Parts: structure tokens; C-alpha cells; sequence
């Protein structure tokens, strides 16, 4: 009773990754770079700011 | 005027290496703060302060000999200059002794060391170093005698002021010798402890098969001993060698920069702080 | 039927791997050759926050991006004003061995947890004025390695009993359990959309969990060793795991597989903490060579280093506005970088 | 995925030999110190043997010190336990186990209930 | 504004009070010595912390034990609450002066597990500097086992037959010398671990303790004193 339930559970807990509609990894790269090019200027580490804007300087 | 130039070249060389490194030691201790929270660091800071006052007090022989002799104090500045420098070296040497006193405590009471040696009593040791070194050398202003041969620079100070053999005795038995004997006792005991410990570790290791504080203290002491030896002889005898007096005094002032150099050559964390300075403060 | 279904799960794991290989149409580094490199990021210790007695093992920034909380194993949970370099509060913890601290988004609460197996919630904006523990969340058996507030009434806590849990502070019971992990759960990050969270464990697996259903949405096993710390990409559609095999990894949620590795041949010690910048272009990773390297997260290039500590860097955080980084470390001193 | 598959195993006489194998997947084999662990029936997990990253440092538990011998093929990514002179207390389930961190000398493999980087295990019996 | 400068002055006053409390607890923290207790369930770590306790420990999570001998604060942590894997929560005990590692010396099938655990402690990169106060416990049971026979060290350790006792004690093993051959051999099996690793950053301190004993706190005192003294001599060589 427990063994069949656990085996069915493990098959199901792999099946949900099988049920994942895998968007292509090229589109994954496109999404990552599109978020980074969209938010490029508002990043202080990537785009340094003057000491008037910088509260630590 | 060539001879005074030959005298002043070595002392301006001593100024331009004394001045720079003591500030570097303070900036490194401020930069690396795990290095900051040891007891020996604050005494090394106290030495850096005393050596920086040594530099900014020996700037004035450069003014006296480099150009025409300039008393801006207009009446016997060398005397108070002596009372600066002769205290300051004492302020340095007793500092070594107090380092030894903490290290000996760090060996004698190994566990309860932080119970024994606290930053309050640390600041109290530093304050009594400056206070004791100041107040015992005070009768140099009382004309009881010239305190030491710091002040050989100026041709009235080198000839008119006659040092006192008695005052020479009264300064060495409370400031010059007790620092030496406390360093001797503590480093003898610590070297004994390290020998016995290393013998035990060698035994326990071989049963189963298949000292920058000492270095800086010893360099300071050997740079300083010719000065005190000929100081005792020219005081008790009264017949002096001007060449040896000049050389031994500015050799005893030459020990001022020898702490940052050797402590940079030795210590790993101090080198990490100094590479942090050389990386960050420059560009 | 038991070994038959175990065999079926074995071919199912193999077909998941092969279907990911079929769905790995183009890698990230293939297309990013047209991108200009990020350049050399050089960052400096703007503030140096002193005043911890033992190793700092966790920190969390504030949502106002000025306050932060630091946790250290002397027993003190300290709230620091980063601007003024003033400790706003100090908290004597009941048990000093703590491994995590979390700052509430509202700021009224702060969390901590560790080897005493209770997640303590301290109220900051309190009636009396002295901060005190408001709740002690018991029920996990392993050590608590990460906690994160969703709100003033929902916190997810990871644990060393291989189970994450979603807790109600007001009742004091676990609303939901998340028991899929095999190894000790060492971190968790909640999404920007807060509907879901990913958690990494010592079993080299990072699992995506939905907070409302409470079931394992996804699993990723691309690492070799213990995943120490995890962090979502700010878009919420990816996350970066920092693991003890001297590599960071980027996993996308909808691709359901690894994207890139963030490692070099020279670096051989473990990631202890990992974080993201505001745009997510710079991936930040603390380490055990006493430094903090920053990578181009799109190009996988070691594009800077933050050397300011002489013990290992335990915790790493980035402000919500991005203006600062706070690298705590085992040398008892935390540092603010820009 | 970090996957260790066992091989060898099966029936052998009470004076016989088996070459237990473990193929490794999903990690650089050379970086990890490898171990052999056995689960005896009615007994907990107990460490049998280990080998360093380079194959230099090799150790065994005392019941099997002269009898068993291990070798690891980094070309084939396989950990080998030549099992000589079986006893009935040598009959157990045999797991290869890599140490949790790479480039390290310390190991925490043999645990009471579960450890992430063990294999599935092949049973050997009388 | 004026009110903002008043509020930042209040921030400075709060920071001053917090820093005063931090130094006031820093003195206590540096006065107290933290110790990590490790072992197994059969190894009498419970009774050993019982003689440290009798000469407020909670079960949940850490079990804490506080004691002093010769006015030195010792605070030692039994971890009774976590799981069976310890590769991560052992990293917390990196600022510890000394690990007390208790071994059941009379059970020779768990001795190899104890040796592997000691080897992991000695070779852990975050435990490379912590001395290990080894406590080979239950020497009454080891003596009774070896004198009783019917269970041999060569069953679980083949190299016992090529062993003789180099140095020993008269009064405690004075019943029979063969148990001495036992009680030092196990000791060497730890010291063979304790010697081969590292350039002397930490030191093992083996001890022989029965079921009930009194000088456990004194032994922890002297071995912590030697380890901290060795730390300060390595600092004298460095600082």
C-alpha cells in the first residue's frame, strides 16, 4: 500500500516537470538579455552614479 | 658652508624616511580591522605616533643647517627640542617593555589574558608611558643638566650647555635601564616558554610516524646602545668625541623608521592591510 | 509493480534529461557574442560596519534599501543604518548559534533562526520601544538555514530536516510543508511576484515550490555538490544557485533546465552566498577565498572582485534600489560596497 | 544529476570474489575522494574503504584490511572494490559514496538514514 | 531641517548606547571559552557533561553546559537536536577554542566510525585550527572487555598484534598490562590521524576516562590552556 503509493508519487513528482511546457532555451536567453537591456540604466552597479546620487559617497 | 651641508644631508634623509611610514602603519591598522583588535596593535600605533612626533620634531635641524640658522623661538630652542626627542625615544622604548608585559601575560595567564589586559588598562599603560617619560625628564628645564646629546646640531647648544653626570645617573635608573631589564626578563621567559613548547611538540610529533616583536626590539636596542654607552662616558668623564656623539645620536634617531619596515617584512595580516592600501588608496 | 515503477521512474528521469537536451535549442553564450562586455566593475568599501564579536553568518537588507540586519554567532542580531554607520538596534539572541536572519518588507519585524530549531520573530516598531521576540516558530527539527518574510503574517523557513515550511506568525503553526528535498536545505529565495519560491539543498538540487498549492513545481540537479545559497533573478523567471563545487549555476523556470555556469579554473573553494544586482546583469558571489567575485551573468565572465575580508565571506546582499552591496564575513566585520 | 550506478554483485561462495563496480555521473570524478560503504541486514551503515583524489591514500576498515582492494579509473569514472574471501558478515548492500565537497580531505558520507551522494547499491549474499 | 539634525543626534545617542552595551558584552564573550561536544550516543558524552554540570541545559537544539574551574568560564555545546548529517552545522563551531570528542573505547565496531569522524574533524578546513580534546571514554568497560576475552581487537583492527606499549601509567592500568596494550593502541589510532595532517595548527589531547570520573573539567582546563598558549606563541612568532 505504501510502496505503490510512494512509487506513483515519485513518478508524479517527475511527471510535473514532464508536464512543464519547456520554453526554448534560446527564448530563455532572450528573456534574460531583454530584462537586462530594459533595466540597464537603473542598475547602479552596472551604471555608476555621482556622489550626489550616491548616499554612501 | 659645505661641512654643515654634509651634516644636514644625512639628517634630511632620516626625516624623509621617518615621516612616511608611521602614517602608513596607522592607515593599515585602520584598514584591516581584525588586525586592529589585538593588544600589540595599539602599542605599535603608539610607537607610530611617537616616531611621527620624532619626525616633525627633527624637521627643525633641517631648517637650522639647510639654510641660515633660524630660531623662530629666538631663545635656545634646542633645549626644548631635546626635551621633545629624549622623551620620545623613551616613549618608544618603554612601549616595547609594555608590549613585553602583555606578551608575558599572554603566556603567563593564557586563558584569562583578556580578563587581565583590557583596552582600559591598555590606554592607562600608554598614558603612564607619556606621563612618566615626560615628568622624569623635566629637570632638563630646571638647568639640572643636559638630558641627552640630542641637540648636537647647534653650535651654542653643543658647546655651552654642559651635561650633568648626576642627572645622567638619575635618568638611566628610572627610564633607560628599567625598560631594558623588563625587556630582558620578559623575552628570556618567553623564549624559554617557546623552546619548551617547541620541544614538546617535536616530541609528540616524532612519537608517531606514518618573532617580529623580538626582531624590532633587538634592532631598536642595538641601534640605541652606542648612544647610551657614549652618553654615559661623555657625561661621567666630560671629555667628548663630537664625531661619535653626532653619529650615535642620529643613529639612535635612525631607529625611528625601523618599526614599519620590519613589521611590513614579517607580518602576514599587516601585509594584507598594506596591499589593501596599495590597491585602494592609490587609484 | 514496485520495481517496475522504479524502472519506469528511471526511464522517466532519462526521458526528462533527453527532453531537456532536445529543448536546449540554443545556449545563452551562443547568442550573446554580439553583446558588448560589461567591462571591469571596480567597487569599493564605502562603509565598514564594525561591532560584531563573532563571525557574521547572515545578513538581510531592508526594503527601504538603507537599513539592514546582521546576524552573528556571539548572540547579537543588529539592525544597522548603512548611511549613518549607526547600529539602530542590537538584540541579544536567546541562542547564539544562528545561521539566518530575515528583515520584513514592512520593516516592523525581523527574523532569525539557527541550530536551536526555532524561528524567532522580533518586533521592531513595538509599543514599549524595546525590541523583543514576538514569536518562536517551532516545528522544524533540523537547523534553520534561511528564512524570508512574505508579509507580516507569512514566512518561509528552510531547515536542516530537508523540509521547507510556510508559517503563519500569528497562529505560530506551519501553514504548509515542502518535503521533497533529500539533502539539508541550505537556502531559499522568494520570487519578486512572491507567488512561489526556490530552495537549494545539500543534495545538489534546487526545487521550485508554489506557496499556495504546496507541491514541488520543479526540480533542478545540475550541480555536483552542496548548494549553499540561492537567489532569484530579478525578473522572477530564473535563479542562480551557488554551490560548494566552486561553481554558480543559472536555471530558468520555464526552460526547466540549467543555462550557464559561473566558475573559473583558479577558484576552487565554495560559494557561501550569492546575490543579484537590480538589472541582474551582475551576479554577485561570496566565497571562501575571503573575497566576493562578480560575474557578467549574461556572459559568464569573472568581471570583478571585492577583497575586503580576511576570513570567509558568509553573507551577501544587494539593496532593492541597487545602490549598495553588504558583504558580511566571518571576520566579525560587515562592509558596504559600491 | 549526480548519479552513481552500482555493478557487479550477485551470488558468490563463502570463499569467493566479486569485483564491485560503481559508475559515476554528473561530476568531475578526479576531484572527489571516494568511499565504499555497506549496509548489513539488521545493522547500520558502516564505512568499508576510501581512496584519495589521486589514488594515493587508500584506507580500509579493519575487518577487510588485507582482503579487499580498491582502484578508481578516472578515465572510466568508475570506483572498484575487489572483494576477496567473503564471510557471511561480508554479505551486505554495497554503496559507492563520494565525499560531499571537492578538493577536501574530510568526509561525512556514512550517515544513519540517508546521504545524497551514495549509489543505489548492489546486494551481495552467501 | 532642524528636526532632522535633532533626529540624527538621537541616532548618535542610540549608537553610543548600543556600542557601550556591545563592549560590555564583548568583555564577557572574550572571557568565556566556547567548546563543541561531539560523539555518539553510546559514548558517554551525557555523563561527562553531567560531571561538568554537577562539578540550565535545554534539550531542544543545542544542549548548553556552563562551568568554571580556576575562575575561567567554559561554555560547551552538546548538539542533541539536529539531523544525522553534520557537514554544514559543524561550520558554525569554527570560532571554538577546543572540540571535546568523546569515544566509546569499549565498542570496537564503532571505533572505526569514531576514527573516520575524528579524521573529518581534523581535516575540515573550518576546523583546521581547533584543538580536539579527545576523551576515550568507558575505560572500565574496555578493561573488563579485554580481561573477559571473547572479543578481540584483531577482529576489527589487524595491526594490534604488531603493537607494544611505549609509555604508560602505573596506578590506573595496574590490574593488568594487556589492557594497557589496548588502551594506548586506540590512542595511537587517533594520533596517527592527529600527526599526519597540517603543519601544527592544532593539537589533539587524548585522555582516559571511566564511566564516572572527576578530573574531566581539569583536563579540559589544562588542554584548553595549552592550546590557547600555543596560539599565543604562534602569535608571538607572528604579531
Amino acid at each position: 500500500t505504501a510502496s505503490i503509493a510512494q512509487a506513483r508519487k515519485l513518478v508524479e513528482q517527475l511527471k510535473m516537470e514532464a508536464n512543464i511546457d519547456r520554453i526554448k532555451v534560446s527564448k530563455a536567453a532572450a528573456d534574460l538579455m531583454a530584462y537586462c537591456e530594459a533595466h540597464a540604466k537603473e542598475d547602479p552597479l552596472l551604471t555608476p552614479v555621482p556622489a550626489s546620487e550616491n548616499p554612501f559617497r | 658652508v659645505n661641512f654643515c651641508l654634509l651634516e644636514v644631508l644625512i639628517i634630511v634623509f632620516l626625516t624623509v624616511l621617518i615621516i612616511s611610514g608611521n602614517i602608513i602603519v596607522i592607515f593599515v591598522f585602520h584598514c584591516a580591522p581584525l588586525l586592529n583588535h589585538h593588544t600589540t596593535s595599539y602599542f605599535i600605533q603608539t610607537m607610530a605616533y611617537a616616531d611621527l612626533f620624532v619626525g616633525v620634531s627633527c624637521v627643525v635641524p633641517s631648517l637650522s643647517l639647510l639654510h641660515h640658522p633660524l630660531p623662530v623661538e629666538e631663545s635656545l630652542t634646542c633645549q626644548i627640542f631635546g626635551f621633545v626627542v629624549s622623551v620620545l625615544k623613551s616613549v618608544s622604548m618603554w612601549s616595547l617593555a609594555c608590549i613585553s608585559i602583555d606578551r608575558y601575560i599572554a603566556i603567563t595567564k593564557p586563558l584569562t589574558y583578556n580578563t587581565l589586559v583590557t583596552p582600559w588598562r591598555l590606554r592607562l599603560c600608554i598614558f603612564l608611558i607619556w606621563l612618566y617619560s615626560t615628568l622624569v625628564f623635566l629637570p632638563s628645564f630646571f638647568h639640572w643638566g643636559k638630558p641627552g646629546y640630542h641637540g648636537d646640531v647647534f653650535q651654542w647648544c653643543a658647546e655651552s650647555w654642559h651635561t650633568d653626570s648626576y642627572f645622567t645617573l638619575f635618568i638611566v635608573m628610572m627610564l633607560y635601564a628599567p625598560a631594558a631589564l623588563i625587556v630582558c626578563f620578559t623575552y628570556f621567559n618567553i623564549f624559554r616558554i617557546c623552546q619548551q613548547h617547541t620541544k614538546d611538540i617535536s616530541e609528540r610529533q616524532a612519537r608517531f610516524s606514518s618573532m617580529v616583536l623580538f626582531r624590532i626590539t633587538s634592532v631598536f636596542y642595538i641601534l640605541w646602545l652606542p648612544y647610551i654607552i657614549y652618553f654615559l662616558l661623555e657625561s661621567s668623564t666630560g671629555h667628548s668625541n663630537r664625531f661619535a656623539s653626532f653619529l650615535t645620536t642620529w643613529l639612535a634617531i635612525s631607529n625611528s623608521f625601523c618599526n614599519p619596515v620590519i613589521y611590513a617584512l614579517s607580518d602576514s595580516t599587516f601585509q594584507r592591510g598594506l596591499k589593501r592600501l596599495s590597491g585602494a588608496m592609490c587609484t | 509493480e514496485l520495481d517496475q515503477l522504479r524502472q519506469e521512474a528511471e526511464q522517466l528521469k532519462n526521458q526528462i534529461r533527453d527532453a531537456r537536451k532536445a529543448c536546449a535549442d540554443a545556449t545563452l553564450s551562443q547568442i550573446t557574442n554580439n553583446i558588448d562586455p560589461v567591462g571591469r566593475i571596480q567597487m569599493r568599501t564605502r562603509r565598514t560596519l564594525r561591532g560584531h564579536l563573532a563571525k557574521i553568518y547572515a545578513m538581510h537588507w531592508g526594503t527601504d534599501s538603507r537599513l539592514l540586519v546582521s546576524a552573528s554567532q556571539d548572540g547579537k542580531l543588529i539592525i544597522w543604518d548603512s548611511y549613518t554607520t549607526n547600529k539602530v538596534h542590537a538584540i541579544p539572541l536567546r541562542s547564539s548559534w544562528v545561521m539566518t536572519c530575515a528583515y520584513a518588507p514592512s520593516g516592523n519585524y525581523v527574523a532569525c533562526g539557527g541550530l536551536d530549531n526555532i524561528c524567532s520573530i522580533y518586533n521592531l516598531k513595538t509599543r514599549e520601544g524595546n525590541v523583543r521576540v514576538s514569536r518562536e516558530l517551532a516545528g522544524h527539527t533540523g537547523y534553520l538555514s534561511c528564512c524570508r518574510f512574505l508579509d507580516d503574517n507569512q514566512i518561509v523557513t528552510s531547515s536542516g530536516d530537508t523540509t521547507c515550511a510556510l508559517w503563519d506568525i500569528e497562529t505560530g503553526q506551519q501553514t504548509t510543508t515542502f518535503t521533497g528535498h533529500t539533502g539539508d536545505v541550505m537556502s531559499l529565495s522568494l520570487a519578486p511576484d512572491t507567488r512561489l519560491f526556490v530552495s537549494g539543498a545539500c543534495d545538489a538540487s534546487a526545487k521550485l515550490w508554489d506557496v499556495r498549492e504546496g507541491m514541488c513545481r520543479q526540480t533542478f540537479t545540475g550541480h555536483e555538490s552542496d548548494i549553499n545559497a540561492i537567489c532569484f533573478f530579478p525578473n522572477g523567471n530564473a535563479f542562480a544557485t551557488g554551490s560548494d563545487d566552486a561553481t554558480c549555476r543559472l536555471f530558468d523556470l520555464r526552460a526547466d533546465q540549467e543555462l550557464m555556469t559561473y566558475s573559473h579554473d583558479n577558484i576552487i573553494c565554495g560559494i557561501t552566498s550569492v546575490s543579484f544586482s537590480k538589472s541582474g546583469r551582475l551576479l554577485l558571489a561570496g566565497y571562501d577565498d575571503f573575497n566576493c567575485n562578480v560575474w557578467d551573468a549574461l556572459k559568464a565572465d569573472r568581471a570583478g572582485v571585492l577583497a575586503g575580508h580576511d576570513n570567509r565571506v558568509s553573507c551577501l546582499g544587494v539593496t532593492d534600489d541597487g545602490m549598495a552591496v553588504a558583504t558580511g564575513s566571518w571576520d566579525s566585520f560587515l562592509k558596504i560596497w559600491n | 544529476q549526480v548519479q552513481l550506478q552500482e555493478s557487479g554483485g550477485g551470488l558468490v561462495q563463502p570463499g569467493g570474489s566479486l569485483r564491485l563496480s560503481c559508475a559515476a555521473s554528473g561530476f568531475t570524478f578526479s576531484n572527489y575522494k571516494m568511499n565504499w560503504v555497506r549496509q548489513a541486514p539488521g545493522k547500520g551503515l558502516e564505512w568499508v574503504s576510501d581512496i584519495s583524489q589521486s589514488g594515493a591514500s587508500i584506507s580500509y576498515t579493519g575487518s577487510v584490511k588485507g582482503r579487499f582492494t580498491i582502484s578508481r579509473d578516472n578515465a572510466k569514472n568508475t570506483l572498484y572494490l575487489q572483494m576477496n574471501s567473503l564471510k557471511p558478515e561480508d554479505t551486505a548492500v554495497y554503496y559507492c559514496a563520494r565525499c560531499p565537497a571537492p578538493f577536501t580531505r574530510d568526509c561525512f558520507d556514512v550517515t544513519s538514514t540517508t546521504y545524497a551522494y551514495r549509489g543505489q547499491g548492489t546486494q551481495v549474499t552467501v | 531641517t532642524e528636526d532632522q539634525r535633532n533626529e540624527e543626534k538621537a541616532q548618535r545617542e542610540a549608537n553610543k548606547k548600543i556600542e557601550k552595551q556591545l563592549q560590555k558584552d564583548k568583555q564577557v564573550y572574550r572571557a568565556t571559552h566556547r567548546l563543541l561536544l561531539l560523539g555518539a550516543d553510546n559514548s558517554g558524552k551525557s555523563t561527562i557533561v553531567k560531571q561538568m554540570r554537577i562539578l540550565s541545559g535545554g534539550t531542544s537544539g543545542i544542549f548548553e553546559t556552563k562551568f568554571q574551574v580556576d575562575k575561567v568560564n567554559f561554555h560547551m555545546f552538546d548538539v542533541g537536536g539536529q539531523r544525522d548529517e553534520r557537514r554544514k552545522w559543524i561550520q558554525c563551531f569554527n570560532d571554538v577554542t577546543a572540540i571535546i570528542f568523546v569515544v566509546d573505547s569499549s565498542d570496537y565496531n564503532r571505533l572505526q566510525e569514531a576514527l573516520n569522524l575524528f579524521k573529518s574533524i581534523w581535516n575540515n578546513r573550518w576546523l583546521r585550527t581547533i584543538s580536539v580534546i579527545l576523551f576515550l571514554n568507558k575505560q572500565d568497560l574496555l578493561a573488563e572487555k579485554v580481561l573477559a576475552g571473547k572479543s578481540k581487537i584483531e577482529d576489527y583492527f589487524p595491526e594490534f598484534a604488531r603493537y607494544t606499549t611505549p609509555e604508560d601509567a602505573t596506578p590506573e592500568p595496574g590490574e593488568d598490562p594487556r589492557v594497557t596494550r589496548a588502551k594506548y593502541f586506540i590512542r595511537d589510532e587517533f594520533l596517527r590521524i592527529s600527526t599526519a595532517s597540517g603543519d601544527g595548527r592544532h593539537y589533539c589531547y587524548p585522555h582516559f576516562t571511566c564511566a564516572v570520573d572527576t578530573e574531566n573539567a581539569r583536563r579540559i582546563f589544562n588542554d584548553c590552556r595549552d592550546s590557547v598558549l600555543a596560539r599565543y606563541l604562534d602569535e608571538i612568532n607572528l604579531l
